[PDB]
């Protein structure tokens, strides 16, 4: 009687659970993603006295992840990722390809909308990396396991506009700077801001494998140069 | 049998954590304050109860110290599992837990709580407060076990005025002395028998002659 | 839910569950599967949004082992579940027996799995309907259909997904028998594309020989 | 008893391995089928040790390899697939261990042609020239000897035939039947040679 | 709000799934079990639900000197017996000896105990009377909510309220009755509830004389003795 | 501490045309003591099959005690009694059960099928076995098979009689249990001869020396 | 006599604000066969942490990809370097985790302890996690006794890279060329903080 | 124990021999040990009599459950890695098989050579037992494989008698069977070898044969 | 819940399944001295399917066959239970499994989601099993409700009632086996809507002469139409 199905089909063939999870992460802050031809970027929107990225996460050297929804399961899954990445280099003494590393999150994540009687996760993410076979890859990844490859997407709040923004900007045969200008463009397009602050951004990107983290004031710089244009 | 008792609503939330949220929201009042050469952790608390008995401010490892606003019980539990994980890890590697990641296991243990079946959240939030070879870190751990990096904060009662009072009072470069100042004052505004200190040398918690000094 | 009984008897006699299943299997794409003298050709519909989604990453044609492929309609995660215990199940097969696993065998494995689900506590039923083309110990060609319930059936030509009836009404007055693999190709197309938007985007055709499966390149298509 | 044989050139790679199958002091066969293991994706796993536990060892690599290589609908690399064979035999190791000595060999894009050599006890590592059995200790030094990086694949062969020889007229066992496989220019060619 | 879960208790300290599981019992066949100081005979109404239909088992052999009939659901009938027979059978082989028959159904009333105790289990929806002769002729009956009780005369099932009566009005008999005599009378008590042979089973046991079904020759007999 | 002992003693079995005679003697001793004087090895599973072992008598105890518990259950769930055939099976089956841990027990399935003929079927510890018109496990096997080889098969005789009848038979299985008293020192004491046909089981003593 | 099977030695040495960590090349077979040359038992974990592993080679193996799984997960983690000394206990209680059934290995760890200063940082262990932290050198491997005898007689405190890589080099070929079952060459790694160099010297090969 | 199987221009042809033997006393010289696993393959037995014939009934068991589910008759090849694979669960057990599968398939007449070590040999002539060295000298001089069905039945009964004749395990008689197309034929049910010794190396039978 | 009595004593779950069983293609069982006969109608639901590729009668055993009614995925799960016991039996036994006894197998685990000493639902299939053994022909009926009766002529399937009616009224214990091919066919007949013809219907037939489970051929199918009144 206290038991409320978790894992149970609705009357339409859909899941009243993961739907929920999709809507808390349409709630969560706006992350976003896209290639160049030199790497992969993500940027995200982050009180005064907090001190510390909260929106992406290193998995690996070659692998990185903008989380949206909660942030607890965000961590879990991000923990767990990093558990699989590295158990795969102890088996096979090679780095593990992005789409694998994708799709045994997504695993974890269906299993428990197939299993048991427990919640799904209710996080969403845009993992970017790079690997030999594949080049430079971007993976969005719902709460229900499903997954997609992208060039470029957006995910959390107003990420339509984002998408919109990015489908009209994003190019083929763009730079790393012009990349993390669009990034930057679209990042405060989503928040409704002629410009964006350069305290509630948070750029990274990884390059062939590196990964930079960029601080408030190389933010700044960008901010500058998008300003300029 | 075992099945979730927090479960997503129909909007996306976690009602639970939501009413977990709330009643660590209406608990007694802590805080801390990072300086520039140390950390605090504040907390404000009938003629028969003995003092040194129900001590909310606690010791997690020689280095490291830990308070809560919420439930004393849950409280309890939870460091007696943050001793354990910061013993683990020195079995493992022959040295005090780094405080970022004794705040990550205990984060990913509160998690836990909300998503296993047949288990309420804990009912509790917690101020961590350490010392490493990286400087003073002072985190915060929800009850939805998500943990924030913080230069200074409240977590109990009427904590939206105690915050505006510490972001007006708040400057980074501050001895540990004017920042424990300001933890009185702001305690003070939440309202020496009712003030229990710790500072980070190895935690200590300060004495009430020690503190009643400072009342000053 | 452990252990939780999900799927249950009606009072009419029918297992909801398993009609919420057939649902998310009606809510998917589509797919058609034709059958030849010694070929299939499996053409399957795709949805991707053009210049931010990248088109290779999605794959509902899938080959399951040496000889035998299969492509789905439903719940996506689900699909590619059932797909790796498909694959396991293949390998084991082909391990214990030391023969490649017939087309006939591992659709009734995927029947029989997912008629577990159906009926184990604690389980959802898989949301996902499957046609599965392949080689039979005998070298003959078969193609199967495996439904959400656990009821299997083969055919000489089957559509799947949303708009399904459709499309075998299509086909009823449509196959000729035995037919050349180019207008095999071209039966598989102009049956699908009843229902989907016609573009070469909206498609994606292989063709299954002994030798193994090709994707058509899309210059054909066009 | 099992004598395999290993060459490996840069641009070429060449396994070889006599083909009796024997059952205490009769040979059950003169032309075996149990020692080469080609895996999809132009590698192999030679193995020689015992028929029952070559037969194990050698599908359960093999079923593995295919399984993942199906998975992810991807080729593994030869240097994933030794040392995930490395990683299976030294697991097994401590439990109902398989006696099988290895050499795995393959061509990649990203390492080229590629040899490696494991014992039974799983110690491997890469090598431009390897044996196992008895007659590796009859063959090992004509490889040394005749062995350059630049050999073409008919001067390997041929030092194959060198190796063949003494095997016939040194080794206790008159060794006559090989089999070679000769992974090189994309295509992995299967010979037998006799004498 | 109170018959939902076998586990929970109505406020007249009432158990209404273990009383359903009862109620089961009543829409079986008839059956009757007499004793007299040396036989037990034991005789049910075989169920037919078509004219092509074959009757229905009635009745079941545990061992040599233990039967019983039931009344409810067949397939808790089938496990129970099984239980039983098991049960004698391992006594038989560790032991050299017949199983003490008050042991047996003291097992079996666990048994039925058990099932009542636990959420995730239902308890037994059938009624089983047992028949034996462990120096003494014995009827024994079990119940739903692991009771059981210890008859000179029994019946249960469909319309067993005429037999009922017909075995009180003639108790007195059934002890100094001869064994073709006490054969009639549960005839006769079976009949009150309405016989030919294919509808009727019939089954004795008592001293020297193991448990064993009557043949058709004469049941057919014993019926026309009833006539 | 070695789990194994052998209390010794012979069973012999000899099929007919429609008859099977297992002949068994009954002393039960540990090395070159004496238990008892009475010990009997044959155990009756149905009216028409019986089972005779030599060996350790705790196992041959516990195996019989399961075979007719098995017996007894398979008639209780499949209401029919097994054939002898397929109680043959069933101690295949129940032997190699414990084919790591074997009862020391050689054993001697004696019975009348459906088909009113004698069989024989002789088992080794493990569960090994044929059909056999005549057979002898026990300390006296390697004494007494022989004797049987020489009367009922006459494999090196040019000049054969076949005519056998139940008497002979019984008269003959006497005198190869006598010789097997006389030299085997673990055959000895009474003997129990069954004789199944069509009539059922029929059971005689025989006084053997005692010595 | 496992250890005889593969051979093999390592040797860690400390200088001023440098440090070097050699081994041989060999990787044999039933003690007397020579089946590879190019099989260094160096391995680095990260800038300031190596290891070098000595006895049988599927432990080596092992015991290094375990290594990596945990240096690798904690540096994540962290996102910032594990340290050496950490390094050296958490390898001591994964060898001593299997005490009864080890992996006979017998590794040191090498590298520099950052407090900037970098101070070297050696130590050597047995088959289960036997700390013997040293300051001037450390030896592990069939050679032990050679070995000893080398930096006993030849050890200098406080040589700059050129004088340890000389000194280093010496010990470990003049050790080698009494042992029968490691050599067929010697590689030499010398750390300093701001580079590293190395080498693999000209040696017997027989 | 000697058992043989070669494929030829017709078919499969297998023989046996009859004798079980415990130590150096010889319990049964009427053992079958061509064991049928379904309508079309056969299996011999060598070694164990206990595990190759619990063994081969649990494969023709397995067999059995999976034409039934699959509605398709089994290959030799698959039969023989399933009986590999089981005997190779017990490795280190003990166990002693020596099995040859022979049989009809869609895929043609197979044979294989299975062994509890876990072999898995596939080739068209074998032989196990103690006598298999004799066996094969036999039939490898004098193996062709357009060889008539007359012609192989006496080719493999000439081998039989001689690894009976050189071998102490094996004697008793010789059985032969057929595999075609359509399953197989005894085409010798059984010959007791003693005959075959006159007919071959002793025919005149005036004196002791002298080897 | 699945383990709930009602009020009147009955479980919910069985009864549910009651319904179950009366929807799929109709059957029809025979039993006479020389042997059983099952002969089920096929609704093919389209042209395009492999009509052999559905079955409705299966072969337990050698000796045994079966023909299904309801839910066809849970009815393939008990057929293949009773093969492996069947088999298992002929291992342990070395006989063909009595007919009854293979019924109550199925029974058993029929009713094994009660748990009372593992499937989670009642079955919800109506089996009607024919064979022969060592008692000669006979033929039963299962159903969901765990209990087994033993018919001389019995029907399943949406037209049971009617096959039931026409059975009952025209057989006899003194019949040919010819006749009882004739009669299940004529019941056929008059129950299904799609007209009889020789790819329409299966029959099996499992004969006392050689107790093996024979099924009918296209030929053997058209004699008995051409037989047909
Ligand atoms: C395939 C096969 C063939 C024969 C037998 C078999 C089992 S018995 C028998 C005839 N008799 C003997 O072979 C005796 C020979 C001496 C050893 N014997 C003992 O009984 C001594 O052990 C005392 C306690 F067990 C048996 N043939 C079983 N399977």
């Amino acid at each position: 009687r206290y038991d409320s199905r978790t894992t149970t089909f609705s009357p339409e063939g859909r899941l009243y659970q993961v739907e929920y999870a999709l809507e808390a992460i349409n709630n969560a802050s706006i992350t976003i993603g896209l290639i160049t031809k030199d790497g992969v970027i993500l940027g995200a929107d982050k009180s005064k006295l907090i001190d510390n990225y909260e929106k992406i996460y290193k998995i690996d050297k070659h692998i990185f992840c903008g989380v949206a929804g909660l942030n607890a399961d965000a961590n879990i899954l991000i923990n767990q990722s990093r558990l699989y990445a590295q158990r795969y280099l102890y088996n096979y003494n090679e780095v593990q390809p992005v789409s694998q590393l994708v799709v045994q999150i997504c695993d974890i994540k269906q299993s428990y909308t197939q299993y048991g009687g427990l919640r799904p996760y209710g996080v969403s993410f845009l993992i970017g990396g790079y690997d030999t076979k594949d080049g430079y890859q971007l993976y969005h990844t719902d709460p229900s396991g499903n997954y997609s490859g992208w060039f470029a997407t957006a995910i959390g709040t107003n990420n339509l506009t984002a998408s919109s923004v990015l489908k009209q900007e994003w190019k083929n045969d763009m730079t790393l700077e012009e990349g993390l200008l669009l990034a930057l463009k679209t990042l405060a397009k989503s928040t409704d801001t002629e410009i964006p602050k350069s305290e509630k951004i948070e750029l990274a990107y990884l390059t062939n494998v590196y990964q930079k983290y960029l601080t408030e004031k190389e933010i700044e710089e960008l901010i500058k140069l998008y300003t300029q244009k | 049998y075992s099945f979730s008792l927090t479960t997503f609503s129909p909007t996306g939330k976690l009602v639970q954590i939501e009413y977990a949220l709330n009643r660590v929201s209406s608990s007694s009042p802590a805080l801390g304050i990072r300086a520039k050469n140390g950390v605090i952790i504040a907390t404000e608390k009938n003629e028969l109860i003995e003092e040194n008995s129900i001590f909310k401010i606690q010791q997690i490892s020689e280095h490291i110290g830990i308070v809560y606003a919420g439930m004393p019980g849950d409280f309890r539990v939870l460091l007696k599992r943050a001793r354990k994980e910061a013993i683990r890890y020195s079995l493992q590697y022959g040295s005090e837990i780094l405080v970022k990641e004794l705040v990550k296991i205990i984060a990913s243990i509160v998690q836990e709580f909300t998503q296993t079946g047949g288990v309420r959240p804990f009912g509790l939030s917690l101020l961590i407060c350490g010392v490493d070879v990286y400087g003073y870190h002072l985190y915060q751990i929800d009850p939805s076990g998500c943990y924030f990096n913080w230069m200074a904060t409240c977590v109990g009662k009427d904590y939206q005025n105690n915050m505006s009072f510490l972001e007006k009072r708040y400057n980074k470069d501050i001895e540990i002395e004017d920042a424990i100042h300001t933890a009185i004052l702001t305690l003070k505004e939440s309202y020496e028998k009712n003030i229990e200190i710790g500072v980070a040398k190895p935690f200590k918690i300060l004495t009430q002659n020690e503190i009643k000094d400072y009342l000053i | 839910s452990y252990d939780r009984a999900i799927t249950v008897f009606s009072p009419d006699g029918h297992l909801l569950q398993v009609e919420h299943a057939l649902e998310a299997v009606k809510k998917g794409g589509c797919a058609v599967a034709i059958k030849s003298s010694n070929f299939a050709v499996l053409a399957v519909e795709k949805k991707n949004i053009p210049k931010l989604q990248n088109p290779k990453t999605t794959e509902k044609l899938i080959k399951l082992d040496e000889h035998n492929c299969l492509a789905f309609a439903g719940l996506n995660a689900d699909a590619r579940v059932l797909v790796n215990k498909t694959r396991l199940e293949c390998q084991r097969y082909y391990l214990n027996m030391d023969e490649p696993a017939p087309v006939d065998y591992i659709a009734k494995y995927v029947a029989k799995v997912q008629q577990k689900f159906t009926h184990r506590g604690g389980v959802r039923p898989f949301g996902i309907a499957t046609l599965i083309a392949g080689f039979k110990n005998n070298k003959e060609i078969c193609i199967y259909q495996t439904e959400p319930s656990g009821i299997y059936a083969a055919w000489k030509a089957q559509a799947i997904g949303k708009n399904a009836k459709i499309v075998q009404e299509f086909l009823e007055k449509n196959y000729q028998e035995n037919m050349e693999q180019k207008d095999c190709i071209f039966l598989a197309l102009k049956a699908i594309f009843e229902v989907v938007e016609l573009s070469s985007k909206n498609v994606e055709v292989a063709l299954l020989t002994e030798k193994d499966l090709t994707f058509i390149e899309e210059q054909e298509i066009n | 008893m099992d004598t395999l044989i290993g060459l490996r050139g840069n641009n070429f790679v060449v396994l070889a391995a006599d083909t009796y199958s024997i059952n205490s002091i009769i040979k059950l066969k003169n032309d075996d089928n149990t020692k080469f293991y080609d895996i999809h994706g132009n590698k192999c796993l030679l193995l020689g040790g015992s028929i029952g536990d070559r037969l194990q060892f050698g599908e359960f690599i093999r079923k593995n390899v295919h399984l993942y290589q199906y998975q992810n609908n991807t080729d593994m690399f030869v240097k994933s697939f030794a040392f995930f064979t490395r990683k299976n035999l030294a697991y097994y190791l401590r439990r109902n261990p398989f006696e099988v000595n290895c050499l795995i060999a393959g061509y990649d894009k990203k390492d080229g042609y590629q040899l490696y050599w494991c014992d039974y006890l799983s110690n491997m590592d890469s090598v431009n020239k390897g044996a196992h059995g008895y007659g590796a200790y009859l063959v090992s030094a004509i490889l040394d000897k005749y062995y350059h990086e630049n050999l073409t694949v008919d001067e390997a062969l041929d030092i194959f035939k060198l190796c063949f020889e003494e095997l016939k007229k040194r080794f206790l066992l008159t060794q006559i039947n090989y089999e070679l496989r000769i992974m090189y220019d994309n295509k992995v060619e299967t010979q037998y040679v006799t004498v | 709000l109170y018959d939902t879960d076998n586990i929970i208790y109505s406020p007249e300290g009432r158990l209404y799934q273990v009383e359903y599981a009862s109620e089961a019992i009543k829409q079986g066949t008839c059956a009757v079990a007499i004793k007299s100081k040396d036989y037990v005979v034991v005789s049910g109404l075989k169920k037919c639900i078509s004219k092509l239909s074959f009757p229905q088992e009635k009745i079941f052999k545990i061992d040599d000197y233990i039967g019983i009939s039931m009344s409810g659901i067949t397939s808790d009938a089938k496990v129970l017996t099984k239980f039983m027979q098991n049960e004698c059978l391992s006594h038989k082989f560790l032991y050299n000896e017949n199983i003490n028959i008050e042991s047996l159904v003291r097992s079996v009333a666990d048994k039925y105990q058990k099932n009542t105790q636990k959420s995730s289990k239902r308890a037994f929806g059938v009624g089983l009377m047992i028949a034996a002769y462990h120096n003494e002729p014995c009827i024994f009956e079990t119940r739903p909510n692991g009771s059981y009780f210890e008859y000179d005369a029994l019946s249960f099932g469909a319309r067993s309220h005429a037999s009922k009566t017909y075995l009180e009005k003639n108790l007195h008999l059934f002890e100094e009755c001869s064994l073709e005599e006490l054969i009639l009378h549960c005839l006769k008590a079976l009949k009150c509830s309405l016989l030919t042979i294919s509808n009727t089973a019939l089954a004795v046991v008592g001293k020297n004389h193991p448990w064993q079904e009557i043949s058709s020759l004469q049941l057919e007999e014993y019926l026309s003795k009833v006539k | 501490w070695y789990p194994y002992i052998d209390n010794g003693g012979t069973v012999i079995g000899l099929t007919g045309k429609d008859y099977v005679i297992l002949a068994a003697d009954t002393r039960l001793s540990l090395s070159y003591s004496i238990y008892t004087r009475f010990c009997p090895k044959i155990s009756k599973l149905t009216d028409k099959c019986i089972i005779g072992s030599s060996g350790m008598q705790s196992d041959i105890k516990t195996l019989h005690s399961l075979l007719q518990k098995k017996i007894q259950l398979f008639v209780l769930e499949h209401s029919h009694y097994p054939d002898i055939h397929v109680i043959a099976r069933l101690l295949c089956v129940i032997l190699y059960s414990r084919r790591f841990f074997p009862y020391y027990a050689f054993n001697i399935l004696a019975g009348v099928d459906e088909n009113n003929k004698g069989v024989l079927y002789n088992y080794d510890s493990v569960g090994s076995y044929c059909e056999a018109t005549h057979s002898c496990v026990g300390s006296g096997s390697q004494l007494i098979l022989p004797i049987l080889d020489n009367r009922v098969e006459q494999k090196n005789q040019l000049i054969k009689n076949t005519n056998f009848n139940l008497g002979d038979d019984i008269n003959f299985v006497k005198d190869a249990i006598t010789s097997a008293t006389e030299r085997d020192i673990y055959t000895g004491d009474k003997t129990l001869i069954y004789v199944i046909d069509k009539m059922g089981i029929n059971v005689n003593t025989l006084d053997l020396k005692q010595d | 006599s496992i250890y005889n099977y593969n051979g093999g030695c390592v040797l860690g040495m400390s200088g001023s604000n440098c440090v070097a960590i050699a081994c041989d090349l060999r990787l044999g077979a039933n003690t007397f066969t020579t089946v590879s040359t190019k099989f260094s038992k160096i391995f680095k974990m990260n800038n300031n942490v190596y290891v070098g592993l000595s006895g049988l080679a599927t432990d080596i193996q092992t015991l290094y990809e375990i290594l990596r799984y945990r240096v690798n997960l904690y540096e994540v983690r962290q996102d910032a370097e594990m340290d050496v000394e950490c390094f050296a206990n958490m390898l001591s209680s994964i060898l001593y985790s299997n005490r009864f059934s080890p992996y006979f290995v017998n590794p040191i760890v090498v590298g520099f302890k950052l407090k900037v200063n970098y101070e070297p940082y050696l130590t050597a262990y047995d088959l289960i996690g036997a700390k013997c932290e040293t300051r001037d050198f450390v030896v592990n491997g069939v050679t032990s006794e050679q070995l000893f005898g080398m930096c006993e007689s030849l050890y200098v405190k406080d040589q700059d890279e050129n004088g340890l890589f000389e000194t280093i080099s010496q010990c470990l070929l003049s050790a080698l060329d009494r042992d029968c079952i490691s050599g067929w060459g010697a590689e030499v790694l010398v750390l300093t903080p701001e580079k590293i160099i190395k080498k693999k010297l000209k040696a017997r090969m027989d | 124990t000697t058992t043989l199987a070669f494929k030829f221009k017709d078919g499969i042809i297998v023989a046996v021999d009859s004798r079980a033997s415990m130590g150096s006393f010889i319990s049964s010289q009427n053992v079958e040990k061509i064991i049928e696993i379904n309508k079309n393959i056969l299996g011999t037995m060598a070694g164990g009599a206990a595990d190759c014939l619990y063994w081969e009934k649990y494969l023709g068991k397995i067999i059995k459950i999976y034409e039934l589910r699959n509605n398709e008759k089994i290959s030799v090849r698959a039969a023989s890695t399933i009986l590999s694979n089981i005997l190779y669960q017990y490795k280190g057990y003990g166990l002693c098989c020596g099995i040859i599968l022979s049989g009809y398939d869609h895929t043609g007449f197979n044979m294989f050579y299975v062994d509890d070590s876990g072999k898995k040999v596939e080739g068209n002539l074998f032989s196990c037992g103690s006598g298999s060295t004799y066996a094969y000298s036999i039939l490898d001089s004098a193996y062709d494989y357009n060889l008539n069905l007359d012609q192989a039945v006496e080719l493999a009964r000439n081998a039989i008698y001689h690894a009976t004749f050189r071998d102490g395990g094996s004697g008793g008689k010789v059985r032969v069977f057929h595999i075609h197309k359509n399953g197989y034929d005894k085409i010798i049910e059984g010959e007791d070898v003693f005959d075959l010794h006159y007919h071959y190396t002793n025919p005149e039978q005036k004196d002791q044969y002298v080897m | 819940g699945v383990n709930t009595f009602s009020p009147e004593g009955r479980l919910f779950q069985v009864e549910y399944a009651l319904g179950a069983i009366k929807l799929g293609s109709t059957a029809v069982g025979i039993c006479v001295n020389d042997g059983v006969i099952l002969a089920s109608e096929r609704r093919i639901s389209s042209t395009l399917i492999e009509k052999d590729s559905v079955e409705k009668l299966l072969s337990i055993d050698d000796h045994i066959g079966c023909a299904m009614s309801g839910l066809m995925a849970d009815a393939r799960t008990l057929i293949d239970y009773a093969r492996v016991e069947c088999n298992h039996y002929k291992f342990i036994y070395n006989e063909n499994i009595n007919i009854k006894s293979c019924v109550e197998l199925i029974s058993e685990l029929a009713l094994d989601f009660s748990n009372l000493s593992i499937m989670s639902r009642p079955f919800g299939v109506a089996l009607l099993i024919g064979g022969v053994d060592k008692n000669g022909p006979c033929l039963w009926y299962t159903e969901p409700s765990g209990t087994n009766t033993r018919f001389s002529a019995a029907s399943i399937g949406s037209a049971q009632e009617g096959a039931e009616l026409l059975l009952q009224e025209n057989y006899k214990k003194d019949m040919t086996f010819e006749q009882a091919e004739i009669l299940a066919l004529t019941v056929l007949r008059q129950v299904m809507e799609d007209k009889l013809s020789t790819s329409n219907v299966e029959i099996c037939a499992i004969k006392k002469s050689d107790q093996t489970f024979y099924k009918y051929n296209t030929d053997d199918i058209s004699r008995i139409i051409d037989v047909l009144p």
